[PDB]
């Protein structure tokens, strides 16, 4: 939305609308220490959570990032947000 | 292009008023061509008039004078002021629009009170221009929704963000860390960070993405929120950042490796508070590293923020990926030693490629090697790695001999 | 039935009228003290304790 | 414009059969502890609920550090043995959070006093050895 969150960065364009790939080398046992994880009684909460965001669990945001300025399968676009509001602990 | 007439239905509906019950078809196009060529010529006289005298309303008054040219009888009380009347019935299936004039009293006219006298034509001077701009005279022409409190205080974020002043945005990003209701502005805060990021490919400015950098570094400061929801719009952001061909306009002057380090920090520290097994969201961003790494004809800057990427995530990532493209290392080096033009940014970009990856090299080198390292550097491609692995064993001695 | 069952429940929003006033009267004296706070820290201010 | 709200993956039915295999995994039942191991190597079904029981032995375990509980650890030490048996779950997955909880056992402190628990002790070694490998 042209005065929704972010408006800022539209007010600024002034736009007038509204081997190494194998699965096994990615694992995270691989990449992890598992003693430094223990805490080991030295001076967790989670898997209790209702739900994980679906667009993380299987949506593709590799796809945004843009490897190469010069060539993009989208140009700067109005971008509208779905202004769609979820998550918990909400009054609405 | 097509030539357009009044409809051949309506040339029937004349002919009945006429009283002939059958017309043939070829004469309703007749009728239609000729009524419509006839109109045609009285408008183009009446725009010729119209022209002449400057009105632009197309006045009735020009349409008589075109009448008056063609010599036909004039229209009568079109001239008198008149509104526009369709009445229109079903009745039996039949389509008719009609005045539906009413009846006033003759008496009735005269009780109307009579309207001001016209003022005479007057001629009036003033300056519309004096030696330049026009003067400035009357004659002259004059020219799901955030809380009241948390739009305020957003509108307050913002104008941190963009760095008209520096202290502003070092209190807010405290007063972020210490706001336990930061709740209903966490989307807006995302939105705005992932926006900032899509302006910096139309424009390249490093100081932009650095605050916004900053500024997810808040969000993660506070317990209080929860990015878990919002994490997938963020990660893409910050990965732009890390993997941009170009982070500023101009590439040699402005420092935007020092960046690269940070925003790969910032995706490591991001990835591992959310991290879920199922999610796997650190294995697909070392993925993402590794392809762009891996992939021949990359720009140098989206390698190194590869590189940078994969030691901030583990000590294990980086001997997962950096030691098997150590060779690929050498490879570079030779392009550095040699090559066509010695000013060319692309030599500057594989020696910033080239330090960060003897640094990474060196920790892993040193637990594969002896303290002396002596036939580290054999190892290493060009002996980058061994000379910074001998470095390394140097330091740890130093912190042995501190502890 | 377990192995082939499938059941779909609904996340559950809180029925209690209490806790949500209690969110929305937290939620908005938090908001407002850290705009009171960030506007006290980019502006002047005037302290009724001396050097506070 | 509010979304529908999300529903958990898991079935809510096969969420109940998960904690009633875990109360039964608690070992208070030795009957109710052997039934839940051959649940888990019989169930196909029982596969997409192993990040729930890795977590929920993983969190036992982290208690059970502070202050040691050498026959609970034992009892998870069996259900970790039963999700490894089963052929549907993927186990290599959720590996990485099973590790270290193995070798906290093998190497905690025993709280309670030796001797009582000696018997014990050597058997949650043995066990958390043989998963190790």
């Amino acid at each position: 939305w042209r005065y929704g969150p972010a408006r800022l960065w539209y007010d600024m364009l002034g736009v007038p609308e509204d081997d190494l790939l194998a699965d096994e080398n990615f694992l995270m046992v691989t990449q992890l220490h598992w003693e430094d994880d223990i805490i080991w009684d030295g001076e967790p909460w989670y898997s209790i959570f209702p739900i994980d965001n679906e667009d993380l669990v299987y949506g593709r945001w590799e796809d945004n990032i843009i490897w190469d300025a010069q060539a993009m399968p989208r140009l700067l676009e109005p971008p509208v947000l779905t202004l769609d509001p979820n998550d918990e602990n909400l009054i609405l | 292009l097509s030539n357009t007439v009044l409809p051949s239905e309506s040339m029937k509906v004349v002919a009945e008023s006429m009283g002939i019950a059958q017309i043939q078809e070829e004469t309703c196009q007749l009728l239609t061509d000729e009524v419509s060529y006839r109109i045609k010529e009285i408008a183009q006289d009446a725009l010729k008039f119209m022209h002449m005298g400057k009105r632009q309303k197309l006045t009735t008054s020009d349409i008589d004078y075109a009448l008056k040219l063609k010599n036909v009888e004039p229209l009568y009380g079109f001239h008198a002021q008149e509104f526009i009347p369709f009445r229109f019935a079903s009745g039996g299936g039949r389509e008719l629009y009609f005045y539906e004039e009413k009846e006033v009293d003759l008496s009735d006219i005269i009780n109307t009170p009579l309207p001001r006298v016209p003022l005479d034509v007057c001629l009036k001077a003033h300056w519309l221009s004096i030696e330049g701009c026009q003067p400035a005279i009357p004659e002259n022409p004059p020219p799901h929704e955030l809380s009241v409190e948390q739009q305020l205080y957003y509108k307050e974020i913002t104008e941190a963000c963009v760095g008209s002043c520096e202290a502003k945005r070092a209190e807010a990003l405290q007063s972020i860390a210490t706001d336990p209701g930061l709740y209903q502005m966490l989307p807006r805060f995302s939105t705005f960070i992932s926006e900032g990021v899509r302006v910096n490919v139309v424009q390249n400015n490093l100081a932009l993405l650095i605050y916004l950098m900053r500024m997810v570094k808040a969000l993660m400061d506070n317990p209080t929120l929860y990015l878990e929801k919002y994490v997938h719009e963020l990660i893409p952001a910050v990965m732009t950042c890390i993997v941009s061909r170009q982070l500023c306009l101009r590439p040699d002057v402005d420092n935007h490796w020092a960046l690269r380090d940070f925003a790969a920090r910032l995706v490591a520290q991001i990835c591992k508070h959310f991290s879920t097994t199922t999610n796997n969201i650190q294995s697909r961003i070392t993925k993402t590293f590794t392809k762009s790494w891996v992939d021949e004809k990359t720009p140098w800057t989206t390698r190194y923020g590869s590189i940078a990427g994969l030691a901030e995530l583990g000590h294990d990532v980086i001997k997962t990926l950096i030691l098997p493209r150590l060779q690929q290392e050498g490879e570079r080096i030779r392009s550095v030693l040699d090559g066509p033009v010695l000013s060319n940014i692309d030599r500057i970009g594989a020696d910033h490629v080239q330090s960060l990856l003897l640094k990474h090299c060196a920790p892993v080198l040193a637990k594969l090697r002896p303290p002396p390292d002596n036939q580290d550097a054999y190892r290493a491609e060009f002996g980058s790695l061994g000379p910074l692995l001998c470095s390394q064993v140097v330091k740890a001695r130093a912190q042995a001999a501190l502890q | 039935p377990h192995t082939y069952i499938k059941t779909p429940t609904y996340r559950e929003p809180v029925s209690d009228y209490q806790v949500l006033r209690e969110k929305a009267a937290s939620q908005r004296r938090d908001v407002e003290r850290a705009l009171t706070r960030f506007m006290a820290k980019t502006g002047e201010t005037q302290s009724l304790f001396k050097d506070d | 414009r509010l979304k529908p709200r999300s529903i958990h993956e898991l079935s809510v039915e096969q969420q109940l059969y998960y904690k009633e295999i875990t109360e039964a995994c608690v070992g208070s039942c030795e009957a109710k502890r052997a039934e839940a191991l051959q649940s888990i190597a019989t169930d196909p079904g029982l596969y997409q609920m192993l990040p729930r029981f890795s977590t929920f032995i993983s969190e036992g375990v982290r208690v059970n550090v502070v202050q040691n509980n050498l026959a609970l650890l034992i009892y998870l030490m069996r259900m970790v043995k039963a999700l490894m048996d089963n052929p549907t779950l993927y186990l290599e997955k959720y590996v990485h959070e099973l590790i270290p909880a193995v070798m906290t056992c093998i190497v905690s402190r025993q709280l309670c006093l030796r001797p009582d628990v000696d018997n014990h002790w050597a058997l949650r070694d043995f066990a958390a050895r043989l998963v190790a490998q």
